[PDB]
């Protein structure tokens, strides 16, 4: 379902971290692109990361298993479960909603805290009514197409 | 085992669980936000998008790797 140029569009970003063309994405390359744009990854969490991708087990990424996650991002089905999880982890009622001020309090203040205008984006992506609860499940809906 | 201990006990085996939950959050949108945020909305990202799309394509890339790694730690603490 994918086509013939948007799988050379995902060649292309493939390609930028294989430098020397051997058709594997090592941590150094993966590490060394993500240093030019200004992050500092642990090498740990270089691991962790293409341990996500890496379906053989030599420590690389291939151009096979890069593009199907590219394809996936978080439309799979396991994505949009465990995202709700996580979004129920802050929902003392159990009704499917979270109180804009919660959810700004939770984001800014937990894991990766989001900026001050990370968090009002978000809180403008989901709409509020009434009392000031987001229907979280179908902002989940709208995060994973 | 006996009463009360467990619902302290109930509410740090949970407790647990809302930093994963949150860094899935935090990783999720900030997946989702690549794009559509304002933050690529500017002259220079419209440019550089045209010269090179491979360049958002790596962010997104990127960002993809970390939110999948956020799941997995999130789904650890079940
Ligand atoms: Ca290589």
């Amino acid at each position: 379902q994918l086509t013939e140029e948007q799988i050379a569009e995902f060649k292309e970003a493939f390609s930028l971290f294989d430098k020397d063309g051997d058709g594997t994405i090592t941590t150094k390359e993966l590490g060394t692109v993500m240093r030019s744009l200004g992050q500092n990854p642990t090498e740990a969490e270089l691991q962790d990361m293409i341990n996500e991708v890496d379906a053989d087990g030599n420590g690389t990424i291939d151009f096979p298993e890069f593009l199907t996650m590219m394809a996936r991002k978080m439309k799979d089905t396991d994505s949009e479960e465990e995202i709700r999880e996580a979004f129920r982890v802050f929902d003392k009622d159990g009704n499917g909603y979270i109180s804009a001020a919660e959810l700004r309090h939770v984001m800014t203040n937990l894991g990766e805290k989001l900026t001050d205008e990370e968090v009002d984006e978000m809180i403008r992506e989901a709409d509020i009514d009434g009392d000031g609860q987001v229907n979280y499940e179908e902002f989940v809906q709208m995060m994973t197409a | 085992g006996h009463m009360k201990v467990q619902e302290q006990h109930r509410q740090k085996h949970f407790e647990k669980r809302r930093m994963p939950a949150a860094n899935l959050i935090q990783a999720a949108w900030r997946l989702y936000s690549t794009d559509m945020s304002r933050a690529y909305l500017t002259a220079t990202w419209y440019k550089l998008d045209d010269i090179m799309p491979a360049v958002k394509t790596v962010i997104r890339s990127i960002r993809i790797l970390k939110f999948l790694v956020a799941k997995r730690k999130f789904k650890e603490t079940l």
